RNA sequence: UUAAUAGGGACGGUCGGGGGCAUCAGUAUUCAAUUGUCAGAGGUGAAAUUCUUGGAUUUAUUGAAGACUAACUACUGCGAAAGCAUUUGCCAAGGACGUUUUCAUUAAUCAAGAACGAAACUAUGCCGACUAGGGAUCGGGUGGUGUUUUUUUAAUGACCCACUCGGCACCUUACGAGAGGAGUAUGGUCGCAAGGCUGAAACUUAAAGGAA
């Protein structure tokens, strides 16, 4: 039984934080008999299974754990990925639009004023969401991850997320009512040819006098 | 925009997360969150008509302590922004004078003592 | 040890457990979450995935396969690149069935360039 | 400071303060003159003539060594261009940009640059007309 | 007459995800062809709709079409702006830098005119003719130094430090005449509006309902 191993490079700036928590990461993985190695010279994180590993799938979650830590997710949040229900998703957003100003402006719309819009989306979906560059990193239960994707993608297509926040609250209230479970909730939801040669220039007054 | 419940939840998201589905309905909310929620709502309605000096009064703290709280709080904000700025994380825009509202601001209730901004410089 | 190959396709809405030869060209057994549950809401649940893996593991031992190489995947393409909940459950169930797990890899279709309109 | 551009570069030559020949220079003024005419006969422009003399013969400046500019030395011996050098190159660039345009009719960028070069020619062509270096009837193409 | 730390042109090694025409790649999507197996597969919060024992979905091999240029991607580069990210070749063009090369004021701002050219939804920064700076970064140049590098085949860089010109920005600085909101009341005007069970009125009138 050869060992399945996964390596994830991390930027140099996370070296200080990762070093302090590594004893905690080792303890967290050691509960599942997964060995880990932190390489400060190459700046890499390695997780590898051992002979005592009894659960085959944990190595995947160990791999996701090092990925989240490298992308600046805090360890107390990142360590939740080891739970079966938790999952991580990475959403690309750079490919939606071509105008830089429109791109930044719509991205800011996700964060919202004071970060209110992001926090509202995090609370309702029970998901940890981080907005980075040309991507949005989300972590939480699978149903929450699905909801985050639709908001993030629709936000880049000119739909304000506050609409999605409002629909989520209504859907949560509706889900608690048994009578309307069968009924559709759509009613309750808010609703000449180019020329290659230029024209000549108008001569200056002096040129007329010349 | 005029939906009070949605806007109220959005502005009050930070308090609810700090002092915690999520109990955002006025009947369900209990504990410190309900005390902080009521104060935030009452202040907002007051700012429109009440004179700025009298509506908001920073709690009295001695000299040496308050500079200590501000210096540490600014240090926490600088670390929070620098770690995000060096990374890719996008942070909500803040006016130049005002301090950014980090998670610690809502949890430690620092705002009532240090205040939103150093009023002397905003005057200068 | 005779080695098989287990294709696990874990979508958000369903989980496929497909076992085949090393070539992958000939199907040994294919079981999906929909076949082991009674409701369309629970096809993606880990419980459905566990049942599918057990039936496949039984079918593998009959034909002769004792070990399998796992190449899990997600819907990929322009959709999410993370496997669904069934994917992990199917892998754990196979080990509990006794089939030795040879090698685990992700074969999610990752487009070099997705077909999405800029405008 | 650039015209037709946003550049503010200041790269340039710094003529030395003293206005005599260097002490080490030990070549007759006449021999420089015959070097100048030989190159101009061969087909080199005054600018290119200056570069060769400075690089390989120690002629720091033609005016300094000989007392007269390259332009005046050549004209004295019957060699002077039909049109000023700077106008000559600007026309040559305009022709090349034009020549590219017929083959490539979708190059909107080249159409834009042709405005800047052609408009530069007019300003320069205007100036020489005032000084009478260029005959008044001279029109560009 | 000078040869402006005015301007124009020349020459040298360069730099660029600048432009045009070809050319190459890539995995993905759709479709098609074969092909293993068999009852569901996509989709929603549930459905509906759609595909499907003439084999759908899924597995393997192969082919075609259109679009696109992931990860590298940066508070970085280029372009007058809108914009520009696969390899290679061709065509012209452009910026800065270096110059003891050249013309000799040929310039600056410019109404007119000419060239190019579903969406918004929380933002914001005193301004200027204006001083001295700091860290980081891109392109060019000079010097120092010692590690990568290497040898009479041709080419000949990477890193560190100091200096300097020009950029994208960030953080500080000295200086300056830079000449209605929220409400309340209404013997007016114009509108909107109350009631009695329905049937049922010229009829104290049927069935069937409402209320209880
Ligand atoms: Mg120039
Ligand atoms: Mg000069
Ligand atoms: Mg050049
Ligand atoms: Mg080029
Ligand atoms: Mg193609
Ligand atoms: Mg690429
Ligand atoms: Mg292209
Ligand atoms: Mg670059
Ligand atoms: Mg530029
Ligand atoms: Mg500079």
């Amino acid at each position: 039984a050869e060992e399945s191993s996964f390596m994830t490079l991390f930027p140099k700036y996370r070296e200080s934080y990762l070093k302090t928590i590594w004893n905690d990461v080792t303890r967290a993985l050691d509960k599942h008999n997964i060995a880990c190695v932190l390489d400060l010279v190459e700046g890499s994180m390695t997780v590898k299974t051992t002979r005592k590993t009894y659960d085959p799938a944990i190595i995947l979650k160990a791999r996701d754990l090092i990925k989240l830590l490298a992308r600046s997710v805090p360890f107390p949040q990142a360590v939740k990925i080891l739970q079966d229900d938790m999952a991580c998703d990475v959403i690309k957003i750079g490919n939606f639009v071509t105008n830089k100003e429109r791109f930044v402006k719509r991205r800011q719309r996700l964060v919202g004023p004071n970060g209110n819009t992001l926090k509202a989306l995090e609370l309702l979906t029970k998901c940890y969401i981080l907005v980075q560059g040309n991507t949005v990193s989300a972590m939480g239960p699978f149903k929450g991850l699905k909801e985050v994707r639709r908001v993030v993608e629709d936000c880049m297509k000119n739909i304000h997320p506050i609409y999605h926040i409002k629909e989520l609250m209504i859907k949560r209230e509706l889900a608690k009512r048994p009578e309307l479970a069968n009924e559709d909730w759509s009613r309750f939801l808010p609703m000449k040819v180019y020329t290659p040669f230029p024209p000549a220039q108008l001569p200056r007054k002096v040129d007329l006098e010349i | 925009q005029n939906d009070l419940e949605l806007q109220q939840f959005l502005r009050e998201s930070h308090l609810l997360s700090a002092f915690n589905g999520i109990v955002y309905q006025d009947d369900q909310v209990i504990g410190k969150a309900r005390s902080r929620t009521l104060e935030m709502r009452l202040n907002r309605l007051s700012r429109v008509n009440g004179h700025q000096d009298k509506i908001n009064k920073l709690e009295k703290v001695p000299m040496h302590i308050r500079r200590g709280m501000i210096d540490k709080h600014v240090k926490r904000i600088k670390k929070y922004e620098q770690e995000a700025a060096e990374g890719g994380i996008v942070l909500s825009k803040v006016k130049k004078g005002q301090f950014r509202k980090i998670e610690s601001t809502y949890k430690k209730d620092i705002e009532r003592r240090i205040g939103g901004s150093i009023k002397a410089r905003d005057k200068e | 040890q005779v080695f098989g190959v287990a294709r696990i396709y874990a979508s958000f809405n369903d989980t496929f457990v497909h076992v085949t030869d090393l070539s992958g060209k000939e199907t040994i057994a294919r079981v999906t979450g929909g076949m082991k549950v009674k409701a369309d809401r629970d096809e993606s649940s880990p419980y459905a995935a566990m049942l599918a893996a057990q039936d496949v593991a039984a079918k593998c031992k009959e034909v002769g396969i004792t070990a399998v190489h796992v190449k899990i995947r997600a819907t990929g393409g322009t959709r999410t690149k993370t496997p669904g909940p069934g994917g992990q459950a199917a892998l754990r169930a196979l080990a509990r069935s006794g089939l030795r797990i040879g090698r685990i890899e992700d074969v999610t279709p990752v487009p070099s360039d997705s077909t999405r309109k800029k405008g | 400071g650039r015209m037709h551009s946003a550049g503010k570069g200041i790269s340039s030559s710094a003529i030395p303060y003293s206005r005599n020949a260097p002490a080490w220079f030990k070549l007759s003024s006449e021999s420089v003159i015959e070097q100048i005419v030989k190159y101009a006969r061969k087909g080199l422009t005054p600018s290119q003539i200056g570069v060769l003399l400075r690089d390989a013969h120690g002629v720091t400046q033609a005016r300094v060594i000989t007392g007269n500019k390259i332009m005046r030395i050549l004209k004295s011996n019957g060699l002077a261009p039909e049109i000023p050098e700077d106008l000559y190159y600007l026309i040559k660039k305009a022709v090349s940009v034009r020549k590219h345009l017929e083959r490539n009719r979708k190059d909107k960028d080249a159409k834009f640059r042709l405005i800047l070069i052609e408009s530069r020619i007019h300003r320069l062509a205007r100036y020489y007309r005032t000084v009478a270096v260029l005959p008044p009837n001279w029109k560009y193409e």
